[PDB]
Order: C-alpha cells, then structure tokens, then sequence
C-alpha cells in the first residue's frame, strides 16, 4: 500500500516470482553499480 | 482510435 | 515515451490507464500500489489553466494492459474510481509542485500475471536509491515522439542527473518534490517520457531485496527528448506522509 508498498509488491509474476530477468533490468543493476 | 468497452464498465 | 522500447509481457504489473469514458481515450499513466489503491499525478485530474477538472465519474481504471488501443479482453480489469484525493499543497499556478493524486477503486482488484502493485520506498530504500547516475525506469503510452502513438506499451530506463543540472536545464522553480530524468547530450543516449506519458512510473528495482518501487511519477518538461532538457518526476518518497494520511484514512 505504503510503508514500502503492500508486502508481494513489486514481485513480478512473470519475472520475478518465477525468477526470469527482463531484457533491460540489468541495465539498472548496473548502474546503482551492479546489483546484490 | 481506441476500441470499443464492454459497456458493463460504463 | 520518446526513443524507447516495447514493453514485455508481465514487464510492468503495477501500470494504469486512466481512461476518460467519454469521449473514449487515455487521459494518463498510474500505478497500482495496493488492490485498492492507484497513484496518479495530481495534473491527470486537475489543471485549472486549460479547464481541466476530472471528477469520479469521468474516468474508468484499466489495468492488465498492454495494448494501448484494444480493449484486453481476458487479460485486463477495469475500474472504477470510487474517490479521487488530490495533494492539498499541490502547486498547479506554478510549477506543479506536490504533482500527486490517489484514486481508490470501487471495489478491489484482483492480481495475476498481469495485475500485481509496485512497492513504494522507504525512507532507507530512497537514500541508497535516488543518486545522481542511478538508472530508474518510465513506462507509457504517450507520445512516441515531441511532434507517432504506440501499439504497445513503452518502456525507458533513464539515469537521474545531479540537482544543479536539473536546475540549470529550466527557468522553472524546481522543488525538493521533484528529481529529474535523462541523459545528457554529452551522454548520447536518448529516452523521454512524453505526452499521454503524466502520471505514470518511475520505477527502479531494489538490488537489497530486489523487489521493484515507485521512485517517481511523471509530471513535466519541456518538449520531449530535447537536448540539455529532463524529464521532471514527483518525489514519491518526499510524498509518502501524505499517502499512509489517506489510506489509513478512508483506505484498503
Ligand atoms: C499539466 C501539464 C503538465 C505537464 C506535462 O506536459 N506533462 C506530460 C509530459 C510533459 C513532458 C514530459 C517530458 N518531456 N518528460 C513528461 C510528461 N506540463 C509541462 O511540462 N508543461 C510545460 C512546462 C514548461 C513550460 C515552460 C518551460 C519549461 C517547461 C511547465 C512546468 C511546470 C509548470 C508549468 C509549465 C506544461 O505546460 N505542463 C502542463
Ligand atoms: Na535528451
């Protein structure tokens, strides 16, 4: 909702919950210098 | 330009 | 969204049409915070300056989507707003500062693969996030270009710029409520946001839990794509008081 949204937020469940990467995600991992 | 709703929704 | 790219399928759960019943277009972006809940730019519903003042009634909610034209049978639900909340000190005589909007559903949505909301941030997840450099992500079915329209939903990753470039781009009083997006020409990468582009998102995915938030909301700029010119996003975060205000107020 708020406080860090709603709890399943932002888990996609075509990506993320099934652990599939979007062609440009990357991109932004990148440049908040490479992700966990 | 936009297609048709199903009128339930107006 | 100005020299982007198509969106993916399941790409953007969260991502909203506003669409005004009659006549039949899409007034703006939003997003899908909660199952309730949608988060709009305050602009996408009032802007006395050129008459604009959407009431309930006027607009419909459509979410699944994908395809900007096409009503998306199977795959998209739409809503209906039951209440509309605008930013008390939103700034529409100036330079649209506190450029936010809630809209809550008439009844609750339903997530799935193509319906699910978009976290917003923390105080915490703001800090490391919201840096000069950073890559964030907008999403639309605005125009395609300053002065064609998509077939699909659009996608562009920007990096958000140093504060002083943001104000040293404008004649515009910018406010801490605002960050702005884009690469520099130096830069030679491309990518607005553009018209039909409001309320929508700017995303950016937590690489601690690697979950996805609202950082920003569309709200202006000068032209679309234009050299040593931004894209001016809301700040979510600097709004977040006012949001759990309003939904633990009347909320879900
Ligand atoms: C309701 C409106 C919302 C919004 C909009 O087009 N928003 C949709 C688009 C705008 C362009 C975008 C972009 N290139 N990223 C993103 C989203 N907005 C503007 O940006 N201007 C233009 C703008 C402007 C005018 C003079 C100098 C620089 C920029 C502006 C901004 C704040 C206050 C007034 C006018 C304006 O007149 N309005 C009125
Ligand atoms: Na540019």
């Amino acid at each position: 909702t708020f406080g860090s949204g709603e709890a399943d937020c932002g888990l996609r469940p075509l990506f993320e919950k099934k652990s599939l990467e979007d062609k440009t995600e990357r991109e932004l991992l990148e440049s908040y210098i490479d992700g966990r | 330009d936009f297609e048709e709703i199903p009128g339930e929704y107006l | 969204i100005v020299e982007g790219s198509d969106a993916e399928i399941g790409m953007s759960p969260w991502q909203v049409m506003l669409f005004r019943k009659s006549p039949q277009e899409l007034l703006c972006g939003a997003s899908l915070i909660s199952d309730r809940w949608v988060l709009t730019a305050a602009h996408c519903l009032l802007y006395p300056p050129w008459d604009k003042n959407f009431t309930e009634n006027d607009l419909l909610v459509r979410i699944g989507k994908h395809s900007r034209t096409r009503y998306e049978r199977n795959i998209e639900k739409i809503s209906m707003l039951e209440k509309i909340y605008i930013h008390p000190r939103y700034n529409w005589r100036e330079n649209l500062d506190r450029d936010i909007a809630l809209m809550k559903l008439k009844k609750p949505v339903a997530f799935s693969d193509y319906i699910h909301p978009v976290c917003l941030p923390d105080r915490e997840t703001a800090a490391s996030l919201l840096q000069a450099g950073y890559k964030g992500r907008v999403t639309g079915w605005g125009n395609l270009k300053e002065t064609g329209q998509p077939s699909v939903l659009q996608v562009v990753n920007l990096p958000i710029v140093e504060r002083p470039v943001c104000k040293d781009s404008t004649r515009i009083r910018i406010t801490d409520n605002m960050f702005c997006a884009g690469y520099k020409p130096d830069e030679g990468k491309r990518g607005d946001a553009c018209e039909g582009d409001s309320g929508g998102p700017f995303v950016m995915k937590s690489p601690f839990n690697n979950r996805w938030y609202q950082m920003g909301i569309v709200s202006w700029g000068e032209g679309c794509d234009r050299d040593g010119k931004y894209g001016f996003y809301t700040h979510v975060f600097r709004l977040k008081k006012w949001i759990q205000k309003v939904i633990d107020q009347f909320g879900e």
